[PDB]
RNA sequence: AGUGGUAAUGCGAAACACUGCCAGGUAACAAAUCAAUCCUCCCACGGUGAGCUUUCUUUUCACCAUAAUCCACCUUGGGCCUUUUACCGCGUUGUUCGGAGCGGGGGCUCAAGAUUGAAAAAUGCAGCUCUACGUACUGUUGUGAGUUCUGCGCAUUAACGCAAAAACCUGGGGUGU
RNA sequence: AAAUUGCCAACUCAGAACUGCUUACGGCGGGGAAUCCAACUGUAUAAUUAAAACAUAGGUUUGUG
RNA sequence: GCCAUAACUGAAAAGGGGCAACAGAGAACCUGGGAUUAUAUUCCAAAAAGAAAUUGCAUGUGGG
């Protein structure tokens, strides 16, 4: 209670409470599993939009 | 003209349970909207020893549905559960083990424990260690389903009861001997004050029906009526048959 | 209790209002300058001899000096 | 091969784990006195934070700042992103690290041109923070 | 040299407790302190800690199941149908 | 509106200032083996006093002390970083470890000590010397044995798996903007 | 071939001559062949019974979704 | 545009009080004393024999 925060922490992220192996184990995983859906998120308007010209171009064929 | 040892049980005394070091309750989360429609993801952090059971426990962790918190919940694992796994936990949950989901979407033949007797009583079939239930049937016209009991007697419950995936966990325990009187002094540790077990033969006549005489010997048939009152309700209670079981193995129970 | 190191660093000590007494004690080795201020005793370890009189000079005018002695019991 | 100078990496290790920074100069020999891979990063000390409707000027312009970092670090303390942030090639020329008031007088400089490309809103990926 | 002939871990008891019920417990004594195979991390370092858990020492991953073996027999069975029933709906 | 080091992580006279809400850690618990702290015992060095002496005994006995609290920082056990990549190697009294990163080379840390100092000689003890609970002076090793403090735990036999909470600590997010 | 020159602690075991025994502190299993009973350690009539009794692991049965 | 001090409005906190441990948790002081007939980690007063640690509140100096 009377040290202070230096003794008791380190300058980064998480100091203090997590280690050096698992706050980067946390910034790799808060990049590839947010960036995973958005592969996955703009495949699906890829596919809705491909369907909006699949059968609306069968409007000139029939 | 002294009371019986069984009805001394039930003032709950000294023979409550010993639970001190036990942890809290082990039960499937609220059923709540958000399993009623969806699913609910969580993640098991740890797999836990409680005293007084065979079967390993796991808290798992979700978010709360409604507030900015995390609800550490306390249930009792599958077998193949580790650390890490995501739990899934509602209607639209897919077909794995570990995962919770309603016994309508548990295609047949499907070996489930931790099932429910009614919707939303948190889990209470299939829950000692080893023990699962098997998906017999579903029935559209009455919604509900009919699955086997780990005794063999079954039972139809609600399809909109829950149930979770896999074996229980800890199984394979009552394979191997004791072996030692001091084995069985901590395996009833945890539990609460029932043993050693003293037979009804060698007691006195004021403690027991059974106790008394020169030579040691229950006097009367020891197969007593449904209908004894309390501490004349000692020995086979309401045996329909006795004797070494020869030939197959009835299930036991009404 | 602390320590002086330079002698800039005693004349401020010295100068303080809760500066009781200055105690000299004279080791066979060194001299001690043991200020008493209102929490902590501080000491100012000067090797020299000679240089050991001049500080004393210096805290002549208003500060309590004391020449640490052995005290017997008959004082008491 | 992809190390590219004008790439977003995001530093992993360190006091500055988790921020965004672009590759500026690179360096993927080792040699002596820095027996390694590394990469010159211009980085963000300090993200910008929101503003809404109700904020006044000199409320919005003090919490749009940026603050940067311009600093070598091991390419394997830090991870690539396909994202990307345009260094002009007469931008880099103009960024030196080996010295110690070149490296001030440089530093006041990239600061200027991540405020630049923040107030323009090119590069949006680049100054949100990343929440781990 | 071998210290007994058949008693391996079950001669910590001496001349008690029957010959067969020392050997009922001795394929599940030999079972649970034995280092079983880290699917997870590819090492043979599952050391069971009570009874049901048990815990990969090169990988730190703690899975459920089982009271003197890693994988009851009846699990692999269980493993299958879920996989099977998983492949009918998809 | 904190700031160094590729990194393990560092830097505190007074802004590296504050905490609706959240999450961790501390409190908080565990064998045996080996190594073992304070301290005790012994041995070795000697100094002071005392005891023995027909003979012997470079001799026997006593004593030889250093409290908290600071301050500055050589070992031998943990964790790790960076660089060389190694699939036989490192290591323990001991049941084992390594491409999920062994071993070397440089490091960063933590824990237990050691050391220099302030305290602290002014104190303590035993002697002794001088004209009254008086004075002036004199003195302040050990690869021995025992020590649970510690190393020490996701830590014991186990169908035994080993309390809780207040209080506190750090972070996340926010404010300062 | 540091495979050898210096210095030094703390103990333990084995061997050897020489010499003595009045077998001489304390402390410290007598042993063997079978028969009965209970497997075992444990509990147990405070104040006449510690047993072959009771417990025990093991075996079986019953009731119970 | 930051504080801080006084009175209206209202986000957010489900789960009433009090006991139970002089061996668990927690807990800021250590020696010396010629200081007793008897108490002392408790008494010792300007050279406290002295060396500290800690809590509350306050001035001054200095810094934002
Ligand atoms: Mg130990």
């Amino acid at each position: 209670r009377l040290a202070s925060r230096h003794e008791k922490s380190v300058s980064r992220a998480y100091g203090g409470v997590l280690s050096h192996d698992q706050v980067r184990d946390r910034v790799v995983r808060a990049f590839l599993v947010e960036e995973q859906r958005i592969v996955k998120q703009a495949l699906k308007e890829h596919s809705k939009m491909k369907l909006s010209h699949k059968r609306t171009a069968n409007k000139k064929k029939s | 003209g002294k009371t019986v040892l069984s009805c001394r049980k039930g003032n709950g005394s000294v023979y409550q349970v010993h639970g001190h070091k036990r942890l809290g309750p082990a039960k499937l989360r609220i059923l709540d909207y958000a399993e009623r429609h969806g699913y609910m993801r969580g993640v098991v952090k740890s797999i836990e020893h409680e005293a007084g059971r065979g079967a390993a426990l796991a808290r798992v962790e979700f978010r709360h549905p409604y507030k900015f918190r995390r609800v550490k919940e306390l249930m009792v694992a599958p077998e193949g559960m580790f650390t890490g796994q995501s739990v899934f936990c509602g209607q639209k949950a897919p077909l794995a083990i570990g995962n919770v989901l309603p016994l309508g979407q548990i295609t047949e033949g499907c070996i489930v424990c931790n099932v429910e007797a009614k919707p939303g009583d948190r889990g209470t079939l299939a829950r000692a260690s080893g023990d699962y239930c098997i998906i017999i049937s579903h029935n559209h016209e009455t919604g509900r389903t009919r699955l086997k009991l780990p005794s063999g007697q079954k039972k139809s419950v609600p399809s909109t009861s829950r149930a979770m995936i896999g074996i229980i966990s800890g199984g394979g325990r009552i394979e191997k001997p004791v072996l030692k009187a001091g084995n069985s002094f901590y395996r009833f540790r945890g539990k609460r004050n029932c043993w050693p077990k003293v037979r009804g033969v060698a007691r006195n006549p004021v403690e027991h029906p059974h106790g008394g005489g020169n030579h040691q010997h229950i006097g009367h048939p020891s197969t007593v009526s449904r209908h004894s009152p309390p501490g004349q309700k000692v020995g086979l209670i309401a045996a329909r048959r006795t004797g070494r079981i020869r030939g197959g193995k009835a299930v036991k129970g009404a | 209790p602390r320590e002086i190191k330079t002698l800039k660093e005693f004349l401020a000590i010295c100068s303080r209002k809760d500066a009781r007494c200055v105690k000299v004690k004279h080791n066979p080795s060194a001299t001690k300058f043991k200020v008493r201020c209102s929490r902590y005793l501080y000491t100012l370890v000067v090797n020299d001899k000679k240089k050991a009189d001049k500080i004393e000079r210096s805290i002549h005018p208003s500060v309590k000096k004391i020449a640490v002695t052995a005290r017997s019991h008959a004082k008491t | 091969k992809f190390l590219k100078p004008g790439k977003v990496v995001i530093v992993t290790a360190g006091r500055y784990a988790g921020h965004k920074a672009v590759i500026v100069q690179n360096s993927d020999i080792a040699t002596k006195e820095r027996p390694y891979g590394r990469a010159l990063l211009a980085g963000i000390k300090k993200y910008p934070k929101k503003v809404v409707r109700g904020m006044s000027k000199q409320t919005i312009a003090r919490r749009s700042q940026v603050g940067v970092f311009l600093r070598v670090v091991n390419h394997k303390h830090f991870l690539p992103t396909r994202y990307n942030v345009d260094m002009s090639k007469e931008l880099r020329g103009k960024i030196n690290v080996s010295d110690a008031s070149k490296r001030s007088r440089s530093k006041r400089l990239v600061r200027h041109v991540f405020q630049a490309r923040y107030n323009a809103g090119s590069s949006m990926w680049f100054f949100q923070r990343l929440r781990f | 040299a071998k210290r007994t002939v058949k008693m391996g871990v079950m001669g910590r008891y001496g001349t008690r407790y029957g010959a067969n019920p020392r050997k009922r417990a001795k394929k599940l004594e030999v079972s649970q302190h034995a280092k079983h195979f880290c699917s997870f991390c590819g090492k043979f370092a599952f050391r069971r800690k009570a009874v049901g858990i048990w815990r990969c020492d090169g990988c730190s991953k703690t899975v459920a199941g089982g009271a003197y073996t890693l994988s009851t027999p009846n699990n692999s069975t269980v493993r299958s149908t879920v996989r099977r029933l998983r492949e009918l709906a998809k």
